[PDB]
């Protein structure tokens, strides 16, 4: 039983590819001109790609829109990885349809146990290399803080959550950062970091989105 | 020239997929590797030209 599965074309309509010559991270469309991603995905020269499945062929559903602005969270900490959140303004608004859609911000935080969908075109081998062409998905439960903090002693902040399986084998990996953790319709996490990928006792670590909802709404509103 | 230049490429914990450069002394040239976005070490360059200039000939 392999962790990820091929989501299906345009079944995760709010997934974006961030591109700078190649796919370097993911992100989530939260309205027609804004993307939320990971602060460590900040680059110059992003083009956001929407309505992808195969990131290597032009299947017709695409909208490739450059960003005008990229706002990294004022308290992002490069070392501690705390507040690993960034907002990206499109040059122009996306045309929103069925294959291209946005994802609602949480109105409250998810509890441990809540099962989520993690998507992305990251590395599909725990140890190894293989970057898929099409979008992969993974359903993975939210982990308890207590367990999270045992997995990464002295490193988890209030702004972080662990999700996945203590067994390992099912995770998200390099290429996945910035991309969603959607739970019960709402956007709860951002793919952020981990020790390796899909290791035993080392779940993935995610930015706790429900902490920032105010900051996002406002920051969108005045930019 | 230096000694960070002999250290192996560090992807680190972050899950980006960013192509960078390191000095490979077993090849005698600067190579590409997958940098996960954070906590970079010094044998991590953003171009081959930089890499060659700091590390080249180590
Ligand atoms: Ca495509």
């Amino acid at each position: 039983i392999v962790g990820g599965y091929t989501c299906g074309a345009n079944t995760v309509p709010y997934q974006v590819s961030l591109n700078s010559g190649y796919h370097f991270c993911g992100g989530s469309l939260i309205n027609s001109q804004w993307v939320v991603s990971a602060a460590h995905c900040y680059k110059s020269g992003i083009q956001v790609r929407l309505g992808e499945d195969n990131i290597n062929v032009v299947e017709g559903n695409e909208q490739f829109i450059s960003a005008s602005k990229s706002i990294v969270h004022p308290s992002y900490n490069s070392n501690t990885l705390n507040n690993d959140i960034m907002l990206i303004k499109l040059k122009s608004a996306a045309s929103l349809n069925s294959r291209v859609a946005s994802i609602s911000l949480p109105t409250s935080c998810a509890s441990a146990g809540t099962q989520c969908l993690i998507s992305g075109w990251g590395n599909t081998k725990s140890s190894g290399t293989s970057y898929p062409d099409v979008l992969k998905c993974l359903k993975a439960p939210i982990l308890s803080d207590s367990s999270c903090k045992s997995a990464y002693p002295g490193q988890i902040t209030s702004n972080m959550f662990c999700a996945g399986y203590l067994e390992g084998g099912k995770d998200s990996c390099q290429g996945d950062s910035g991309g969603p953790v959607v739970c019960s319709g709402k956007l709860q996490g951002i793919v952020s970091w981990g020790s390796g990928c899909a290791q035993k006792n080392k779940p993935g670590v995610y930015t706790k989105v429900c902490n920032y909802v105010s900051w996002i709404k406002q920051t969108i509103a005045s930019n | 020239r230096p000694d960070f230049c002999l250290e192996p490429p560090y992807t680190g914990p972050c899950r980006a997929r960013i192509i960078r450069y390191f000095y490979n002394a077993k090849a005698g040239l600067c190579q590409t590797f997958v940098y996960g976005g954070c906590r970079a070490k010094r044998n991590n360059f953003k171009s081959a030209e930089d890499c060659m200039r700091t590390c080249g000939g180590a």
